[PDB]
């Protein structure tokens, strides 16, 4: 109901964790669990690639369609770009429905 | 057939070189106007001669006005077959699987 593709078997969820590294323990045995660790974090790269299938539009409409376009007039900044501070923003929401079809 | 008027008299003659043109919309690219229960069917009784109805369609409106998504269609923008008096036209069609109407 938020929109999308419903899936009985959606793309699986991917879990990631840092392995705990203990700090130096006591030199005499204690049976309690170890609560003292070295502080860590990790960084890296992630890639994702999706193949999409397209359904081409085949239409005998004579007159031109409605299209999504960018504003022609001058502006202080470009839409869908960074500003002076280096912040990327998205000006408006963009839907999918422009071309037409007979009911 | 061609009909010409001179004063009040009417005459009808054959025009042997004229054509009609026919096509089927098999890709379902036109507004589909059948299934609205309009008149103009082939008559139930085989001996009756019938007039062919005029084609037309509706688009989106706001009141009496058109909006940006309203579509216009020219039927001459479709390939069609041209026939003089010695020609003929035919085609065949297959129904998709549909359940039986329940008569009982
Ligand atoms: N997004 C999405 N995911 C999964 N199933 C969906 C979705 N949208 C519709 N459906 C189902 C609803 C019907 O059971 C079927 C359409 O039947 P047929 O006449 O096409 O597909």
């Amino acid at each position: 109901l938020m929109g999308g593709f419903g899936l009985k078997h959606p793309p699986p969820q991917i879990l990631i964790k840092n392995t705990p590294v203990p700090a130096d323990p006591r030199s005499t045995f204690n049976g309690d669990k170890l609560n003292s660790f070295i502080t860590q974090y990790s960084t890296g790269q992630v890639s994702v690639e999706i193949e999409w299938e397209l359904q081409k539009e085949n239409s005998k409409r004579w007159n031109p369609e409605i299209q999504y376009t960018s504003n022609y007039y001058k502006s202080t900044s470009v839409d869908f770009a960074v500003n002076t501070e280096g912040v990327y923003s998205e000006p408006r929401p963009i839907g999918t429905r422009y071309l037409t079809r007979n009911l | 057939k061609e009909v010409t008027q001179n004063e009040g008299t009417k005459t009808i003659a054959n025009n042997l070189t004229s054509t009609i043109q026919v096509f089927t919309d098999s890709e379902y690219q036109l507004p589909y106007v059948l299934g609205s229960a309009h008149q103009g069917c082939l008559p139930p009784f085989p001996a009756d001669v019938f007039m062919i109805p005029q084609y037309g369609y509706l688009t989106l409106n706001n009141g009496s006005q058109a909006v940006g998504r309203s579509s216009f269609y020219c039927l001459e923008y479709f390939p069609s077959q041209m026939l003089r008096t010695g020609n003929n036209f035919q085609f065949t069609y297959t129904f998709e699987d549909v359940p039986f109407h329940s008569s009982y």
